[PDB]
C-alpha cells in the first residue's frame, strides 16, 4: 500500500519538486506537514499513507530521497518554503559533481555516497508494512544520474530482491541536445536499465516541449511546465493505489499485463487531456475523444513514432467520473482502427482500470481542469527507432575515439565501450524479431 | 500434484459416498520417566588415578584389595563418602573398588559411622537417579549393609526419606508374572523389586517408631511390617 | 466516521451522473 | 434443509450483497437482523438460509474470501454489511495479481485452511445440510484459483452433497484483462472434473438484456448482479415455500444431466420489460413461456439456434393453473422439435410454486442444457492456441512453479469436452 | 479426490462397483474415438530472448457401448420419393435451366438445340404428360409443348401414379393450421429434400448504439462497415 520514490541528479530532484508539490495538494497536507479539518473534507481517509507516514503528534512527512553531488538543488530546497516538511536527513548532498562522467559518478565519487544512500532507504523501508516497489526518476545524460543510478539500482536489486522497481527515465533527444558526451552516457546507462529494472517509461524532452506549444499555449516554456506533466502522469499511475474506483489496478497486476517476455519492458507514456482553459470552452471532452487522443503521436511524451511498428500490450488508465460501458465502446472503436495494429500472436490487447477521483489543479498551472483523464502505458517494437538514433550519434563519435581518454582515465576498460554497444544491438535485434509475425515451417 | 483429466468425480455425487477437540488425535508426546539418562562424572576416577586411595589391587589367584594400614585408623569423614560417590561408576575396574571398599569400610567401621550419616545422602540420591538397573541394585545392596553396619544408624536416614524413597516406587511393583514356572533370576539377586522390598522391610525395622508414617508418606501402597 | 464519508461520495456521485449529458461531456 | 453460499474475489462479493439484499427482503429482515415480515410462511423456513441468534436476531450462512481487503471495507460500507457476522470475513495482505497459479498455490495454500475452517463450523452447525452454492468469476485470480481450490477440498469433504456453481467468463468483445485464456482453460479443466452443475454468465449478454429489453440508459455493475441474484434466488423457491408440485437441486440434477461430463447449463428469467413498455402488454403463462425460449432472454453469448436442447426444466412461481403450464410447455416442445434431440421422448420437467417474487404476481426461470455451449469453450481454446504457440506470457506462471504440461491436460480435457457435447448437437441420418 | 478413490471407500456392494468403473471407463474410451482438436505445440524456430531472462527477474523467480435401436412399424407413411431424391439444392432448377437456354436463344438470334439426357425421371414425366395431353386433346403434343415438362415439379403417388405439385411447401419447418396448429418437418408437398436453414447470430453486434460487428475470419477479432459489411456474412449452420 506504500511506494517509495527516490530522486537522483538535476532533473529527478526538479521532477521531484513539482511530484511532492502535487501530491501535497491532492490530499491536503499544508508545506508545515498538518492537515488541517476543512480542506480533507471532499476526499476520503487514510488515502496520504501510499506517499505520506504521521508522528505521533499528527505531522506528516514524506517516503522520499534526494540525491545530488552538487550542494546546490538541495539547498534551493532547504532554503525555500518547504524547510519543514522534509526531514533533513532524506536531503543527501555531496561535493562535487561527476561532471558529465558516468565513469567518475561509478567508480570514483558515487562509492562514496552510496552506502549514505542506502541507510536512509533502509529506515523508510523499515517504517513500512506494505511496500509494493521503488519508483526511481532519473536523466542518463548526465554523469551521476548515468553512474549513481545504476550503481543504486545493483545495490538496490541484490539488498531488497523480488521488490519491483520501475523507472521514469529521460534519454538525449534526437536533435535537441545539452552536452556533447551525452550517447557515451546513455549507452552506458542502458545495460544497467536493461538488467536492472521490471518496467522502464520513456521521456523525451523535445517531445514535451512540442506538447506544450502546440496544446498548451505556451510561447516560452521552461522546465517547471515538463515536470508538472510528469508529476501528473506519475499521480494518474498511482491514483489507482490511492482513491475509489470500479475497477482498480495493482502494480503487480500491470507488470502481468504489459511485459509479455522479461526483456521486452521498455514502455511509450502519453496523456490525454492536456489543454488550455481558452481552449477547454470551445471542446467537449469525452471518454472516447481522449481515448482517440493517447493513440496519435502528436499526445506522446517520447519522440517515437508507433505507425513504424505493432503493439503488444495497452494499459489504459481512467480517472474520474467514467462508465465502463463508455470505456469498453472506445476500446472497440480503437480496435476497429485500420491504423492500429497488433501482433496476431496477443489478441486481448488491452486492460482497463477506472478511478473516481479527478485530477487536481495547481493555481499555478497551465492545465485547465478537468473531470475526466485517460492515461495510457504500451509497449511497442516502434522504440526501437530512438535507439537507432542514439547508436547512429556513438557510432559517429566512437570511430576516431573522440573523448575516450577521460573515461579511461576515471576507471574503465576501452571494452566497455564495444561490450555496450553490442548488448543495445542485441536489443534492438530482438525487438525486431519479436515483432515478427508467425513463424515459418522451414 | 498436477490434477490428470477424466478422473474426477464431476456430476457423480451420491448419498454413498459418504466419506470440538482442543487437541491432536495422537495424544500428548511420550515424556518417558523409565529412560536412561546420562551419568554424571565422578570424583573417584580422579582420586583413583591420583593416588590418593590407600589401597592395591592383589592379583594373586581372584581379585581382591588389600589396605597397606588397618582400615580403623583412617578419617571416615574424607574417605567414606567418595567411595558412595564411585557406586554409578560402570566400566572396571572403577566398580570392583568401589563396591569392596565400601563393603570393607561399612563392614569393621566401628563407632564412627554414625557421624558420617548426613554426608552420604548427596551421593546416594545421585546414585539412585540414572534409572540404570546395575547401579540401583549395588545402591540397595549397600544400602542393606549400611542399615544393619552399627548402632543408631538407622534412626538418623528418617528425616532423609524424602530424598531416598522416591525412585523405590518406580520398581516397587514391577514383578514379574511367569505362573506356573520357576524364577531362575533369584540365584543372583538380580530382581529389583525384591530387593526393594526387602529393603523398605529393613529400613522400617531398624528405623523406630516413627519409620512407618514416613514410608507411607513417600511409598503410597505400602503395609506395615510388624 | 468513514462510511458516512464513502456514502455521501456516492450519493453525490450518482447525483451527477443521473444527467446523460453531464455524463458525456460535464 | 440448509444451503451454504460461497462468494470469492470482487465480482463474488459484489453479487453475493445484491443476492443477500433480495433474500432479505424476501423474508423480511430488517438490516438490524430483526424480523419484521407480515406472514407465519416466511418464518417457517428461514432456517434454509439464515441462522438464528438468540434475543430475535439472525446471520447469513455465508463466507466471505478475497485476497485485498478492499472489497471487504467496501461490502461493510453497503447497506446490508452490518448483518454479516464479523468472524466470517477471510483475507489476505496482498493481491492475486491476475494470475492463476500465484491465487492457487502460493497466497492460497496459506489462507485456506482458514477458509475451510469455518467451513466445516458453518456445515456441522446445519440439522440437514443441501448442496453449496458458489459465485466466482474464471477470468480473474483470486476468484479462479481460490474458487476452484476449495471446491476441491469440499468436494473432497462432502462428497454425498450437491455443489452448484455460478461463473462469469470473459467475452472475447468485452475484456478488462490480456492472460484471460489461461485462467479461463485452467478454471474450466477444473470445473469440469469437480462440479456437479456449472451455470455460465456472459457479461455480454446481460449488457445485451440490459439495452435491448430493459433500455437502461446508464446501466451499470448493480444492474447486471440484480440479473444474476433474480435467477440464484429463483431457482431455490420452490425449497423454501409450499406448491403443488415441489422441487429440489437434487431434481433438477436427476432430470437435467444425462452424462456426468454434460453439466453446464443455460440460465434465462422470463419477466423482464422496460418501465415505459409495461402498461402496453400483460403477463400470461404464454408470454412468459415464450420469452423463457427466446435467445434474447438466454445469459450466453452462444444462440440455443445453433445447437438441440437435451433437457431443460422451468420453475413457475404464482398462483396459477396447472393446465395452462402443462399445454403451453407441451407446445413448446412440438412447435421447436428440430431443436430437442430425439432418443429422449419429453425433455421437459415443470414445477409449480405458489410464492411468487416480491412486486411480481408470477414469474418463471428456466435452466437449459444445450450443446450450443460449445461454441463459448472452442472460442476460449482458439485464443489460448494463439497464446500458447508463441510462449506469450508463459514465464509468469513457469516462475510461479507450473509446469507446462499442466496447459497440455488442460486444453486436452477441454477439447474432449467440446467433442462430446460436439457429437450430440448434429443430426445423424445414416 | 479420484473416482476410484471414492468408489473405493463407499458404502456400495461390489457388483455396482465394478459396474460404475465399466460405465466410467467405456465412457473415456468412446470420448478417445472421439473426432478431436489437436493440440497445440510450441514452434520451433522461436527468435532469442525468449529463453534469456533479467538480473531482477532472476532475483524474483524462486525455481460396442452405445448400441443403436431403430425400431421399425408396420404400414408407417411413406417420407421419400425417388424424384425428389434425384434433385439437389444447390444446383440450379430445371425451370432456371429453361431460362438460360432461351437467353442464349435471344442472344444469338436463332434456334439452338437442345440437349438430350437419358434420365429415367425425365423419360417416364414425359410419358405421363403425353398420356394427359392425349386425354384432354386427341392430338399427340409436339416438339414446342413437350418443353412443359421441365417448368413442372413431379411426384408419385401412393398408388404408383404420376403427378403434378401444384404449389410446392418450404423444405425447411413449416405451418399447416387447422383445428389445431401443427408443425411439419416434412410433408408430401415439398420437392427438395427437407433441411435446417442456418442463422445468424443473435448477439452479433456490441451492446450499443456503436458499429461494431464480429470478424467473419475468427471468432474474437472485430470490424466495422469500412469498404466492407461485416453484419451480412455472419450466417453459419452451427
Ligand atoms: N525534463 C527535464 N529535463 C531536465 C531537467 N534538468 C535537466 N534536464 C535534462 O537532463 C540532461 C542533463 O542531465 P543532468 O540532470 O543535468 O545531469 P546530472 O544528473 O546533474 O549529472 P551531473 O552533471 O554530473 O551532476 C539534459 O538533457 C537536460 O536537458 C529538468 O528539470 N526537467
Ligand atoms: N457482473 C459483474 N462482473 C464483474 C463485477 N466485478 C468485476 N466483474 C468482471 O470480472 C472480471 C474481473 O474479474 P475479478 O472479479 O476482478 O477477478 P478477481 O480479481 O479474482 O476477483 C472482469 O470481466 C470484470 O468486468 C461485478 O460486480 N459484476
Ligand atoms: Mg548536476
Amino acid at each position: 500500500r506504500e511506494a517509495i520514490c527516490i530522486h537522483i541528479g538535476q532533473a529527478g530532484c526538479q521532477v521531484g519538486n513539482a511530484c511532492w508539490e502535487l501530491f501535497c495538494l491532492e490530499h491536503g497536507i499544508q508545506p508545515d506537514g498538518a492537515m488541517p479539518s476543512d480542506k480533507t473534507i471532499g476526499v476520503e481517509d487514510d488515502a496520504f499513507n501510499t506517499f505520506f507516514s504521521e508522528t505521533g503528534a499528527g505531522k506528516h512527512v514524506p517516503r522520499a530521497v534526494f540525491l545530488d553531488l552538487e550542494p546546490t538543488v538541495v539547498d534551493e530546497v532547504r532554503t525555500g518554503t518547504y524547510r519543514q516538511l522534509f526531514h533533513p536527513e532524506q536531503l543527501i548532498s555531496g561535493k562535487e559533481d561527476a561532471a558529465n562522467n558516468y565513469a567518475r559518478g561509478h567508480y570514483t565519487i558515487g562509492k562514496e555516497i552510496v552506502d549514505l544512500c542506502l541507510d536512509r532507504i533502509r529506515k523508510l523501508a523499515d517504517n513500512c508494512t506494505g511496500l509494493q516497489g521503488f519508483l526511481v526518476y532519473h536523466a542518463v545524460g548526465g554523469g551521476t544520474g548515468s553512474g549513481l543510478g545504476a550503481l543504486l539500482l545493483e545495490r538496490l536489486s541484490v539488498d531488497y530482491g523480488k521488490k519491483s522497481k520501475l523507472g521514469y527515465t529521460v534519454y538525449p533527444s534526437p536533435q535537441v541536445s545539452t552536452a556533447v558526451v551525452e550517447p557515451y552516457n546513455s549507452v552506458l546507462s542502458t545495460h544497467s536499465l536493461l538488467e536492472h529494472t521490471d518496467v522502464a517509461a520513456m521521456l523525451d524532452n523535445e517531445a514535451i516541449y512540442d506538447l506544450t506549444r502546440r496544446n498548451l499555449d505556451i510561447e516560452r516554456p521552461t522546465y517547471t511546465n515538463l515536470n508538472r506533466l510528469i508529476g501528473q502522469v506519475v499521480s494518474s499511475l498511482t491514483a489507482s493505489l490511492r482513491f475509489d474506483g470500479a475497477l482498480n489496478v495493482d502494480l503487480t497486476e500491470f507488470q502481468t499485463n504489459l511485459v509479455p517476455y522479461p526483456r521486452i519492458h521498455f514502455v511509450l507514456t502519453s496523456y490525454a487531456p492536456v489543454i488550455s482553459a481558452e481552449k477547454a470552452y470551445h471542446e467537449q471532452l469525452s471518454v472516447s475523444e481522449i481515448s482517440n487522443a493517447v493513440f496519435e503521436p502528436a499526445s506522446m511524451m517520447t519522440k517515437c513514432d508507433p505507425r513504424h511498428g505493432k503493439y503488444m500490450a495497452c494499459c489504459l488508465m481512467y480517472r474520474g467520473d467514467v462508465v465502463p460501458k463508455d470505456v469498453n465502446a472506445a476500446v472497440a472503436t480503437i480496435k476497429t482502427k485500420r491504423t492500429i495494429q497488433f501482433v496476431d500472436w496477443s489478441p486481448t490487447g488491452f486492460k482497463c482500470g477506472i478511478n473516481y477521483q479527478p485530477p487536481t489543479v495547481v493555481p499555478g498551472g497551465d492545465l485547465a481542469k478537468v473531470q475526466r483523464a485517460v492515461c495510457m502505458i504500451a509497449n511497442s517494437t516502434a522504440i526501437a527507432e530512438v535507439f537507432a538514433r542514439i547508436d547512429h550519434k556513438f557510432d559517429l563519435m566512437y570511430s576516431k575515439r573522440a573523448f575516450v581518454h577521460w573515461y579511461v582515465g576515471e576507471g574503465m576498460e576501452e571494452g566497455e565501450f564495444s561490450e555496450a554497444r553490442e548488448d543495445l544491438a542485441a536489443l534492438e535485434k530482438d525487438y525486431e524479431e519479436v515483432g515478427a509475425e508467425s513463424a515459418d515451417m522451414d | 500434484q498436477i490434477l490428470v483429466g477424466h478422473t474426477g468425480t464431476g456430476g457423480m455425487t451420491f448419498s454413498t459416498f459418504k466419506n470440538g477437540c482442543f487437541g491432536d488425535p495422537k495424544g500428548p508426546e511420550k515424556a518417558g520417566a523409565y529412560r536412561k539418562r546420562v551419568i554424571p562424572p565422578t570424583e573417584f576416577r580422579n582420586y583413583y588415578v591420583r593416588g590418593d586411595l590407600p589401597l592395591t589391587i592383589q592379583q594373586g589367584a581372584s581379585r581382591t584389595l588389600s589396605w597397606r594400614l588397618n582400615v580403623s585408623s583412617l578419617d571416615y569423614h574424607h574417605f567414606l563418602p567418595i567411595f558412595f560417590d564411585g557406586l554409578r561408576e560402570l566400566e572396571e575396574p572403577f566398580i570392583f573398588v568401589a563396591l569392596q571398599g565400601c563393603y570393607d569400610l561399612l563392614e569393621r567401621g566401628g563407632d564412627k559411622i554414625l557421624p558420617t550419616i548426613p554426608q552420604l545422602i548427596v551421593p546416594i540420591k545421585t546414585a539412585l537417579n540414572t534409572r540404570h538397573p546395575t547401579v540401583i541394585i549395588n545402591v540397595l545392596k549397600v544400602l542393606q549393609k549400611l542399615v544393619e553396619s552399627a548402632d543408631f544408624v538407622g534412626q538418623a536416614l528418617v528425616p532423609y526419606y524424602r530424598q531416598i524413597l522416591p525412585v523405590f516406587n518406580l520398581y516397587k511393583n514391577r514383578n514379574k508374572n511367569i505362573g506356573d514356572r520357576i524364577d531362575y533370576s533369584q540365584t543372583k539377586r538380580q530382581n529389583i523389586s525384591d530387593l526393594v522390598n526387602e529393603t523398605l522391610h529393613l529400613l522400617e525395622q531398624y528405623g523406630g517408631e516413627d519409620a512407618y508414617i514416613n514410608i507411607k508418606y513417600m511409598v503410597p501402597t505400602y503395609e506395615s511390617c510388624l | 466516521t468513514t462510511r458516512e464519508k464513502k456514502r455521501l461520495f456516492m450519493m453525490q456521485r450518482a447525483e451527477r451522473l443521473k444527467d446523460p449529458k453531464m455524463r458525456h461531456m460535464g | 434443509r440448509e444451503i451454504v453460499c460461497v462468494q470469492a474475489g470482487q465480482c463474488g462479493n459484489q453479487i453475493g450483497s445484491k443476492f443477500w439484499e433480495v433474500i432479505s427482503d424476501e423474508h423480511g429482515v430488517d438490516p438490524t437482523g430483526t424480523y419484521q415480515g407480515d406472514s407465519d410462511l416466511q418464518l417457517e423456513r428461514i432456517n434454509v438460509y439464515f441462522d438464528e441468534a438468540t434475543g430475535g436476531r439472525y446471520v447469513p450462512r455465508s463466507v466471505l474470501i478475497d485476497l485485498e481487503p478492499g472489497t471487504m471495507d467496501s461490502v461493510r460500507a453497503g447497506p446490508y454489511g452490518q448483518i454479516f457476522r464479523p468472524d466470517n470475513f477471510i483475507f489476505g495482505q496482498s493481491g492475486a495479481g491476475n494470475n492463476w497459479a500465484k491465487g492457487h498455490y502460493t497466497e492460497g495454500a496459506e489462507l485456506i485452511d482458514s477458509v475451510l475452517d469455518v467451513c466445516c463450523k458453518e456445515a456441522e452447525s446445519c440439522d440437514c445440510l443441501q448442496g453449496f452454492q458458489i459465485c466466482h468469476s474464471l477470468g480473474g485470480g483470486t476468484g479462479s484459483g481460490m474458487g476452484t481450490l476449495l471446491i476441491s477440498k469440499l468436494r473432497e469433504q462432502y462428497p454425498d452433497r450437491i455443489m452448484m456453481t455460478f461463473s462469469i467468463i470473459p467475452s472475447p468483445k468485452v475484456s478488462d484483462t490480456v492472460v484471460e485464456p489461461y485462467n479461463t482453460t485452467l478454471s474450466v479443466h477444473q470445473l469440469v472434473e469437480n462440479s456437479d452443475e456449472s451455470m455460465c454468465i456472459d457479461n455480454e449478454a446481460l449488457y445485451d438484456i440490459c439495452f435491448r429489453t430493459l433500455k437502461l440508459t446508464t446501466p451499470t455493475f448493480g444492474d447486471l448482479n440484480h440479473l444474476v441474484s433474480a435467477v440464484v434466488s429463483g431457482v431455490t423457491c420452490c425449497l423454501r415455500f409450499p406448491g403443488q408440485l415441489n422441487s429440489d437441486l437434487r431434481k433438477l440434477a436427476v432430470n437435467l444431466v444425462p452424462f456426468p461430463r454434460l453439466h453446464f447449463f443455460m440460465m434465462g428469467f422470463a419477466p423482464l420489460t422496460s418501465r415505459g413498455s409495461q402498461q402496453y402488454r400483460g403477463l400470461s403463462v404464454p408470454e412468459l413461456t415464450q420469452q423463457m425460449f427466446d435467445a434474447k432472454n438466454m445469459m450466453q453469448a452462444a444462440d440455443p439456434r445453433h445447437g438441440r436442447y437435451l433437457t431443460a426444466s422451468a420453475l413457475f412461481r404464482g398462483r396459477m393453473s396447472t393446465k395452462e403450464v402443462d399445454e403451453q410447455m407441451l407446445n413448446v416442445q412440438n412447435k421447436n422439435s428440430s431443436y430437442f434431440i430425439e432418443w429422449i421422448p419429453n425433455n421437459i420437467k415443470s414445477s409449480v410454486c405458489d410464492i411468487p417474487p416480491k412486486g411480481l404476481k408470477m414469474a418463471v426461470t428456466f435452466i437449459g442444457n444445450n450443446t450450443c455451449i460449445q461454441e463459448m469453450f472452442r472460442r476460449v481454446g482458439e485464443q489460448f492456441t494463439l497464446m500458447f504457440r508463441r510462449k506469450a506470457f508463459l514465464h509468469w506462471y513457469t516462475g510461479e512453479g507450473m509446469d507446462e504440461m499442466e496447459f497440455t491436460e488442460a486444453e486436452s480435457n477441454m477439447n474432449d469436452l467440446v467433442s462430446e457435447y460436439q457429437q450430440y448437437q448434429d443430426a445423424t441420418i445414416e | 479426490s479420484t473416482i476410484y478413490n471414492a468408489v473405493d471407500a463407499s458404502t456400495l456392494n461390489d457388483r455396482c462397483r465394478t459396474d460404475l468403473l465399466d460405465t466410467v471407463a467405456q465412457l473415456g474410451r468412446h470420448c478417445e474415438t472421439l473426432p478431436k482438436k489437436a493440440v497445440t505445440t510450441a514452434d520451433a524456430p522461436l527468435p532469442s530472448c525468449t529463453f534469456n531472462t533479467t538480473v531482477s527477474r532472476s532475483q524474483k523467480e524462486i525455481n460396442t457401448y452405445f448400441k443403436d435401436h431403430k425400431p421399425k412399424f408396420h404400414g408407417a407413411l411413406r417420407t421419400q420419393d425417388c424424384f425428389r431424391d434425384t434433385r439437389d439444392i444447390t444446383q440450379l432448377s430445371s425451370k432456371e435451366k429453361d431460362f438460360v437456354h432461351r437467353y442464349a436463344e435471344a442472344k444469338m438470334k436463332k434456334s439452338i438445340p437442345r440437349e438430350e439426357s437419358d434420365d429415367v425421371a425425365k423419360k417416364v414425366a414425359t410419358e405421363a404428360y403425353t398420356e394427359a395431353f392425349r386425354k384432354f386433346k386427341g392430338r399427340d403434343p409436339t416438339e414446342k409443348e413437350l418443353l412443359e415438362v421441365e417448368r413442372l415439379y413431379f411426384a408419385y403417388a401412393d398408388d404408383g401414379a404420376v403427378g403434378v405439385v401444384q404449389k410446392p411447401h418450404f423444405h425447411g419447418p413449416h405451418m399447416h393450421v387447422s383445428i389445431c396448429n401443427r408443425k411439419y418437418v416434412t410433408c408430401p408437398n415439398q420437392v427438395y429434400r427437407a433441411s435446417l436453414p442456418a442463422v445468424r447470430n443473435a448477439r452479433s453486434r456490441f451492446p450499443g448504439p456503436i458499429p461494431v460487428w464480429t470478424s467473419t475470419k475468427n471468432l474474437h477479432a472485430v470490424a466495422s462497415n469500412d469498404t466492407y459489411r461485416p453484419g451480412v456474412h455472419n450466417v453459419s449452420k452451427f
